[PDB]
C-alpha cells in the first residue's frame, strides 16, 4: 500500500496498556500462582504467550475470570514475565534466571526463553 | 512518520 | 534499573492484537458509525483515542457494548482509523484526507491530527 | 534484546 506508519505507535500504545493495567482499568482475568494473584487484560496475555493464547481461546475458559497456574510455578518468576509483557523490559538477574526461564518455557514466551539459554550459556 |  | 528489552516485543504485541481483531477473538464492543459496525477491544481503543479513554472510564459507559458516534462522523474515515490503531500504518490520501482529519479531532488522535495539517499544508 |  501506500500508508505512512508512526514508529512509535505500538510503543504508546503498550505504554498506555501498562497505566490501565496499574490502575486496574478493565482487567478482566486473574490469574493465580500459588498465593499470589495477578490482575491482567486477557488479550495483552494471549499477544505475549502462547500458553494464555491456548486458554482463552478456548470456548469453555474464554469465559473464565480466573486461572489457577501449575504449583511449580513461582510467583515472582510470573511477575517479572507479566511486567516484560506490559513494558519490553525484562528484570533478568542471576537470583532469578532460573524461576524466569522456567516460567517462560510454561508460558510458550520463546524470546525470553533464548535470552535466558543465553545469559545462562555465558555464565558457565 | 515514516514511509515504511 | 538493570533491565534488557525486547525492541520488536511492542510491534509483535500489536501485530497479535490485530491478528485477534480479524478473527473477532474477545473483541467487547460495537462502535457504530451511521449504517456501518466496527467491532473492536475496548483496551486498545482507550490506548489510542483520548475520546474512547474517557468513554470507557466513566462508570456507566465502561459496561456499555455499543457506541454510537456522532452522524457527521465518516465511516471510511473511522476504518482508517481503525486499521491505523491496529497496525501503525495510516491510510493517508488525498480523497480521504480531510475525513481523515476530521475524525481524528474527533476521536482526540493527535499525532494522527498532527501529520493530517502538514499533508493539508504542503498542498496549499 | 538491548540495554534500553
Ligand atoms: O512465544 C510466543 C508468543 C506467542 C503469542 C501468541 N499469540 C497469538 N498468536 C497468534 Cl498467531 N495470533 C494471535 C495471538 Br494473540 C501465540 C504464540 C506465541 N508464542
Ligand atoms: O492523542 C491521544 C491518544 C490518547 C490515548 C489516551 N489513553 C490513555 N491515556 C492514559 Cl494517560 N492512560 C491510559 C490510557 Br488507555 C488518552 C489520551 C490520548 N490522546
Ligand atoms: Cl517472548
Ligand atoms: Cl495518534
Amino acid at each position: 500500500d501506500s500508508c505512512i506508519q508512526f514508529t512509535r505507535h505500538a510503543s504508546d500504545v503498550l505504554l498506555n496498556l501498562n497505566r490501565l493495567r496499574s490502575r486496574d482499568i478493565l482487567t478482566d482475568v486473574v490469574i493465580v500462582v500459588s498465593r499470589e494473584q495477578f490482575r491482567a487484560h486477557k488479550t495483552v496475555l494471549m499477544a505475549c504467550s502462547g500458553l494464555f493464547y491456548s486458554i482463552f481461546t478456548d470456548q469453555l475458559k474464554c469465559n473464565l475470570s480466573v486461572i489457577n497456574l501449575d504449583p511449580e510455578i513461582n510467583p515472582e518468576g510470573f511477575c517479572i514475565l507479566l511486567d516484560f509483557m506490559y513494558t519490553s523490559r525484562l528484570n533478568l538477574r542471576e537470583g532469578n534466571i532460573m524461576a524466569v526461564m522456567a516460567t517462560a518455557m510454561y508460558l510458550q514466551m520463546e524470546h525470553v526463553v533464548d535470552t535466558c539459554r543465553k545469559f545462562i550459556k555465558a555464565s558457565e | 512518520w515514516v514511509i515504511p
